[PDB]
């Protein structure tokens, strides 16, 4: 007849929608952040006469805490950090909320999937502490004279996507005012430097070019920058 | 002279995630990429990566994204997919996390068949005599198996959660020598439950 079916109802989702509960948080979120407001599972852990048992399974490294009564999930990260970037590489956390129906003994697992979003929490890093080029004085304007940021020998950034990709731009140098006029970076994504003005070994033999790497965070004021110096020495002939 | 401004995606999902259901048919539009370029250069959309490129096609001018082969939540639950937009002077790329959403698309599967068990006619009422088992890989209610006899029997019951068969009425070898019961294993999906049948043979042996 299915008369006593109401008793199989506890442990089923009270909400509609698909079976997995999916949420997102930023990396490095603080201990105690509420991952899931309310699991919306039919029935009642706690109270005078509990109809269900809730617990967490496959909670690898105990990132999640459950409050069975309120059916809340919290981030547990005391004494550590939730790092999406290497070498932790936590892109997502999957746990199961186990619900055992007390009356009938059925077991339903409600999967929770947490998407960890990348923050721009790292700055670019230059492989070397400074960079160098030698140029012949007869080198014509428009020639590429430096190439040393090619192939991860310049700036890299351990963040993901645009937060991790670099743009190089020459800065004005108060200790060498003509250097940003004599040299340009036409393509900021490569960081190759080309000669913009004629050289003269009889008048000046060294240029101190300051180059700033910035990453490409969506929000211009979230961007991070690192500075290096390219020293260009003229050779004779 | 007049340096190019690169395009950037504007879809909201790049900041969060994209949910696509596993029942989405091959050929269906799953989203539409959106980009802005301040120069207003004509933009060209693409998908990058071997895995990504076999699952998704991208219409280059409009940016609609189609599914090329069927998803299966049971095989892979999520992908990270790298999309691209280019303006002819440069290509920019941004990853999106794609969460495959589950539907109840699996009936339970029984294990240890064939089911057959010998018992003596004087087996007491309440004796557990056999355990049936089926599993279902769907998520949640759609993966939680309930057992029943179709129809219910006056001589045997099956625990609906645990699959334990017990004897519920006194057996008489002279009246009935063997039983052929049909066990049903169903999942508990709300709108689309799926179920499988299995035979349980119960052979009675005599003392006199
Ligand atoms: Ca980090
Ligand atoms: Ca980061
Ligand atoms: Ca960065
Ligand atoms: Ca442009
Ligand atoms: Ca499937
Ligand atoms: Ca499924
Ligand atoms: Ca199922």
């Amino acid at each position: 007849q299915y008369d006593d079916d109401w008793q199989y109802e506890d442990c089923k989702l009270a909400r509609g929608g698909p079976p997995a509960t999916i949420v997102a948080i930023d990396e490095e979120s603080r201990n105690g952040t509420i991952l899931v407001d309310n699991m919306l599972i039919k029935g009642t852990a706690g109270g005078p006469d509990p109809t269900i048992e809730l617990s967490l399974k496959d909670n690898v490294d105990y990132w999640v805490l459950l409050d069975p009564v309120k059916q809340m999930l919290f981030l547990n990260s005391t004494g550590r950090v939730l790092d999406r970037d290497p070498p932790m590489n936590i892109h997502s956390i999957v746990v199961q909320v186990q619900c055992v129906n007390k009356k009938v003994g059925t077991v339903i697992y409600h999967e929770v999937r947490i998407v960890v979003r990348d923050r721009n929490d790292n700055s670019p890093t230059f492989k070397h502490e400074s960079y160098y080029a030698t140029v012949n004085e007869l080198t014509p304007v428009g020639t590429t004279i430096f190439t040393g940021f090619s192939g991860d020998n310049g700036a890299t950034d351990i963040d993901d996507g645009p937060n991790g990709q670099i743009e190089y731009v020459i800065q004005y140098n108060p200790e060498d005012p003509t250097s940003n006029d004599t040299f340009e970076i036409p393509l900021m994504l490569t960081g190759n430097v080309v000669l913009r003005k004629r050289l003269n070994y009889e008048d000046k033999t060294r240029y101190y070019v300051i180059i700033q790497a910035n990453d490409r965070a969506q929000n211009l004021n979230e961007r991070r920058t690192t500075t290096t110096t390219l020293t260009v020495d003229l050779e004779h002939h | 002279m007049q340096v190019n401004r690169l395009p950037f995606f504007t879809n909201h999902f790049f900041d969060t995630y994209l949910l696509i259901s596993e029942d989405t048919p091959v050929g269906s539009s799953v989203t539409q990429l959106l980009a802005r370029d301040m120069d207003n250069d004509p933009l060209v959309f693409g998908v990058s990566g071997e895995e990504a490129s076999r699952f998704f096609a991208v219409e280059p001018d409009t940016g609609v994204v189609w599914l090329r082969q069927p998803l299966d939540r049971e095989t892979k639950s999520e992908f990270t997919v790298e999309f691209s937009v280019s303006d002819h002077q440069g290509v920019i790329t941004r990853k999106v996390n794609i969460q495959v959403g589950d539907v109840n698309d699996n009936a339970p599967t029984f294990h240890n068949q064939p089911y057959s068990v010998r018992i003596p006619e004087n087996t007491p009422v309440g004796t557990p005599i056999f355990i049936v088992n089926a599993t279902d890989p769907d998520l949640g209610a759609g993966g939680s198996v309930l057992y029943s006899f179709q129809p219910p029997s006056p001589f045997f019951a099956i625990d609906s959660a645990r699959g334990i068969v017990t004897v519920i009425q006194e057996l008489d070898y002279e009246v009935t020598q063997a039983y052929q019961l049909t066990v049903n294993a169903t999942d508990q999906d709300k709108t689309r439950p799926l179920s499988t049948l299995a035979n349980l043979a119960i052979i009675i042996t005599d003392l006199e």
